[PDB]
């Protein structure tokens, strides 16, 4: 359950113990239980002396365990610039992929190591290489809020609108994670603000979903469509009203988003605020424009949706403003019949 | 791991001695003295002891060599000024390796009387941060006047009043 | 570029380069070296001429150091040292540890202060980086005669 | 750790404690947390003396926390080390926890202000004010636009420009007003090292609330371009050309360019260059021998009567001579 | 203390094998 002695000497950078061990056992590529050579441990802790000692005794600079993590991968992930240089000088392969198809550039960009990424690019690393999910290094840089890494990769002609398997652009990832600085750099460099995901989600839709207000303002300022709909017809106010993010719902209504838009299910933003139960969104949706007695599929008012879930503050806001209890669905169910049912 | 000395190489007229210091040693100006049984103390010379971002057992240890080169060895810095949407990088000469900067820093640190705590980077950072803020309040004047040549002339003026 | 920029004697930031360190008291050895020519190869070289430790000792044309003596000075030497000191080029606290470095920076400040022309810099650098020989090599050099530096 | 001097005594605050709002770990965590998490409330000071609250745009604090990148002259953003993304679940958790600890211890009109991030020195820029009327009736709106000079520490420097518009907004109609921001309109010249505070204030009839927006604008000076080979040999002469285009409305007089750089120039060498007439370019060439091997940096400063201490830099790697 | 990193389990935890994998591409279906 203890590491092999050459792995322990690698972690401690003990070149004297390593020299004695290699004199006794001439194999520098001894495997641990995980399958990692001592060169992998030296690359992780940037022990350059024991790394050169191991490489001078025949250690495989391109050793590939079962998971595909070469020492160059570890050095790039850990930010070991000097170890990356040493491994590249001794013949490390620049395009080798892990089990999940990550290149060393993927590991560098995911952790935002600008210097290492530039060294790998200058050595010919593929900037458009993809993982199993279709993530390019710029996707990993945008996911980690690594502004200078998005900035360097864009300088090296990375595709600003590359898509994953879920049709996610780096702008989509930035909107998802709330990184408004990455989104600002991408949009100021020509990224399309109305890119569609697999379900037709724009970056504005995702920003309105996750209550990322700064990304929302940046997108709307860089010409994102405020009335863009999904495959299901969801506007950004449908997403904001359903998720309950009052900052987004007020910002979208101050800018002139129609609070009376519909979806495949003829649902309006006040219907989704009644079904979820956000009485401060609904309150704003009415204060502005929104039809308290508006109807959807089956002839359902927001009073019906609020009475189904049993929210009384919502019922009491809808009923106080203009809601009429006597309105009934196609099956004849008033809000008093749903409330009696539940 | 403590204070030690071993003769690594020797000839008939000389000893080559490797001397170690503890990773938690008190920093500052040191004297090395030799005691030869049945004789008085002989001063071998002076040396200055510093923190070691390169030793794994030091409190200021840094994992990366590149981070060590950037956060301790580089005198060419960049102070970012301007606004959030318009960042202007100003070139700055930190000049930590200027001849008198180490002496000035140790003289300023000597205003703190808890010399036993000078082994602790936290205590040293807090004392110098407080002393430097006091000096900034004392020496910075209310409003070429904006021409700057780095940190070293400012430190010299703050400590000596000249410049 | 093109604009040939003209030096501006400015001392606005001169105090920004004045150290707080008090120099230690050191006694001095002085070596005077002259530009000479050796008859063996006709090669320009620097030759030991005199040294100062406690008194002055001069080097004769036999490689032997003469009698030590008090250092008397000629009037013409001091009238011309004050005249070259008045317009002298000083590099104080120069961060240089090689002769090629000291010489490259001295010649740049000599151009900056209009002391020499840019066309003289390469020949002056060639002269300053010549071999610096000592009294021992003189006997093996087949004698020495004084020499003048010419542009060529 | 962050050195936080208290007017006194200094505190070393772990950055994670600021990020997570761990108020109590060290005494200065609260102040550093408030430095990058406070909210801005704008009051209008009426001539009658009564102080009214304003419907104001959100002024975000703690933006673009920047430091020099490792192994480059590139800027690294480290804001994520001090703050969760705005509106995120983690930021909400931290904020409500900090509110809970402190509490235990103790409109028809919308204004949108669009401004450029910088205004060229003695130059021109265009700003846009979008006013949206949500009332069913048309509105008589007084739009006030102001430009003030502010120091880096938020101290008011000078009143540069003020503009008063009177508009009528049709009901449910958005209106875009484009306003030119010109240096020649300034009542004075922004004091040096100062920034431009641009404010918009919309007041209609007797609603008692005014719409307010603000933006900080930097003054942009001409770019100082340095041309120098990436690599240089030690003890060999090296030429660096410097160029500056005069994009101002006046000639550049009293021009002094200075050059310095530890490892390349002893102390500094300042030179005088000819006056530069508008729409013209200065092109000075400088020759120097690099004497110290390593990654060196040349720093160039130009001073004139229009601007002073305009600094740019360029890095050169000096290599040892071939054996 | 100071010798835990010599065991195979601690080393595997230290090497962070999960950081060399594509974790997921979340969508959060509404």
């Amino acid at each position: 359950v203890r590491l092999p002695a050459l792995h322990i000497a690698a972690r401690n950078d003990d070149t004297r113990t390593a020299a004695v061990l290699l004199q006794n056992d001439p194999n520098p590529d001894v495997l641990s239980k995980t399958g990692f050579t001592p060169l992998h441990i030296a690359a992780h802790y940037e022990n350059l002396n024991v790394a050169q000692l191991l490489l001078n005794r025949g250690a495989s600079v391109n050793f590939t365990p079962q998971n595909g993590i070469t020492p160059l991968h570890i050095a790039s992930r850990r930010g070991n610039v000097i170890m990356v240089r040493l491994l590249l000088d001794r013949g490390a392969q620049i395009e080798t992929k892990t089990k999940d198809e990550l290149t060393p550039l993927h590991c560098a960009a995911r952790n935002g190591h600008v210097r290492i990424s530039e060294i790998l690019l200058d050595h010919g690393a593929p900037i458009q290489a993809k993982t199993k999910n279709g993530l390019s290094p710029i996707h990993m840089a945008a996911q980690g809020d690594h502004l200078d890494c998005v900035r360097l990769l864009l300088q090296y002609d990375a595709e600003i609108d590359d898509i994953t398997l879920d049709h996610l652009t780096p702008l989509h990832v930035a909107a998802h994670c709330g990184h408004h600085r990455v989104a600002k750099v991408l949009l100021d460099k020509g990224a399309k603000p109305n890119s569609r995901a697999l379900n037709g989600f724009t970056p504005l839709h995702i920003a309105c979903k996750k209550n990322h207000v700064r990304v929302m303002e940046l997108l709307l300022k860089t010409g994102a469509s405020i009335d863009a709909v999904t495959e299901s017809g969801l506007t950004p106010l449908h997403v904001a009203s359903f998720m309950g993010h009052l900052p987004i719902v007020k910002n979208l209504l101050q800018r002139g988003a129609s609070p009376n838009v519909s979806n495949v299910k003829v649902e309006t933003p006040l219907h989704m605020a009644a079904r979820a139960g956000h009485t401060e969104v609904a309150k704003y949706l009415l204060q502005n424009k929104a039809k308290v007695n508006a109807k959807a599929k089956d002839d359902q008012t927001p009073l019906h949706c609020a009475a189904r879930i049993g929210h009384t503050n919502m019922v009491k806001l809808l009923l106080e403003n203009n809601a009429n209890p006597n309105l009934a669905t196609t099956a004849g169910h008033t809000p008093l019949h749903i409330a009696a049912r539940e | 791991k403590w204070w030690s000395a071993v003769v690594e190489e020797r000839d008939a007229q000389s000893w080559t001695i490797s001397v170690t210091t503890p990773a938690d040693a008190v920093i500052g100006h040191y004297s090395l003295l030799l005691q030869v049984s049945g004789r008085k103390q002989l001063l071998l010379g002076q040396f200055t002891l510093l923190f070691n971002p390169w030793n794994r057992e030091d409190a200021v240890f840094l994992k990366n060599e590149a981070q060590r080169m950037e956060y301790l060895l580089n005198q060419n810095g960049l102070i970012y000024l301007g606004t959030a949407d318009c960042i202007q990088a100003e070139s700055w000469d930190f000049g930590q390796f200027e001849g008198d900067v180490i002496d000035l820093s140790l003289r300023l640190l000597s205003k703190d009387k808890q010399v036993e705590k000078w082994s602790q980077p936290v205590h040293v950072a807090r004392v110098l941060g407080a002393l430097l803020h006091f000096l900034k309040e004392q020496r910075v004047l209310p409003t070429l006047l904006n021409k700057r040549r780095g940190s070293v002339p400012i430190l010299r003026q703050w400590l000596t009043g000249r410049g | 570029q093109m604009e040939e920029p003209a030096a501006h004697d400015t001392e606005a930031t001169a105090t920004d380069y004045h150290t707080t360190s008090h120099p230690g008291t050191h006694k001095v050895y002085v070596e005077l070296q002259e530009l000479v020519m050796d008859e063996k190869n006709q090669e320009l070289r620097w030759m030991e001429a005199a040294r100062w430790v406690q008194l002055e000792e001069n080097l004769g044309e036999n490689g032997a150091w003469g009698r030590p003596h008090l250092s008397h000075l000629t009037f013409w030497s001091l009238l011309e040292l004050r005249r070259v000191f008045t317009k002298g080029t000083v590099l104080l606290d120069l961060q240089e540890t090689s002769l090629a470095g000291v010489a490259n920076q001295l010649l740049d400040r000599f151009i900056f202060e209009d002391q020499i022309r840019p066309q003289d810099r390469e020949e002056l650098l060639r002269a300053l980086l010549l071999k610096h020989s000592h009294a021992g090599e003189l006997e093996a050099l087949g004698g020495v005669k004084p020499a003048v530096l010419t542009r060529s | 750790q962050i050195l936080h001097p208290s007017a006194g005594s200094c505190d070393l605050v772990p950055v994670r404690a600021v990020k997570e709002g761990t108020l109590g770990l060290t005494p200065a965590v609260s102040d550093l947390f408030a430095a990058i998490n406070a909210s801005c409330v704008v009051w209008k000071c009426c001539e009658d003396g009564t102080l009214e609250l304003t419907d104001s745009n959100t002024k975000y604090v703690g933006n673009n926390i920047s430091t020099k990148g490792v192994g480059s002259d590139r800027c690294e953003d480290i804001t994520q080390n001090y703050k969760y993304p705005e509106g995120s679940l983690q930021e909400k958790e931290v904020l409500e926890r900090v509110e809970k600890e402190k509490m235990e211890r103790e409109s028809p009109l919308y204004l949108l202000l669009k401004a450029p991030s910088s205004l060229p020195l003695r130059g021109d820029a265009q700003i846009s004010v979008t006013l949206v009327n949500h009332s069913e009736q048309e509105k008589a709106v007084q739009l006030a636009i102001g430009v003030q000079a502010v120091h880096y520490n938020g101290v008011l420097a000078a009143k540069l420009w003020r503009k008063k518009l009177h508009l009528t907004l049709s009901a449910n109609l958005e209106k875009i007003i484009t306003i030119g921001l010109f240096f020649s309109n300034f009542e004075r010249n922004p004091p040096e090292n100062t920034f431009l505070r641009l404010t918009a204030m919309a007041t209609h009839s007797e609603s008692n609330l005014s719409c307010f927006a603000q933006e900080d604008i930097a003054i942009c000076r001409p770019h100082l371009a340095i041309k120098m080979p990436e690599k240089a040999e030690q003890y060999q002469p090296l030429t660096a050309s410097v160029s500056l285009q005069n994009s101002l409305d006046a000639p550049m007089e009293d021009c002094v360019i200075s050059i310095l750089g530890r490892g390349l120039i002893h102390r500094e060498r300042s030179y005088r260059f000819r006056s530069v007439w508008p729409e013209n370019t200065m092109c000075a060439k400088f020759q120097f021998t690099p004497t110290h091997v390593g990654l060196q940096r040349l720093t160039v400063e130009v001073d004139c009567n229009m601007f002073q201490n305009l600094t740019n830099y360029k890095s050169v790697t000096v290599v040892a001579p071939e054996l | 203390e100071e010798l835990q990193d010599d065991y195979e389990d601690m080393m595997e935890e230290n090497l962070e094998q999960e950081e060399y994998e594509d974790p997921d591409i979340p969508e959060s279906q509404m």
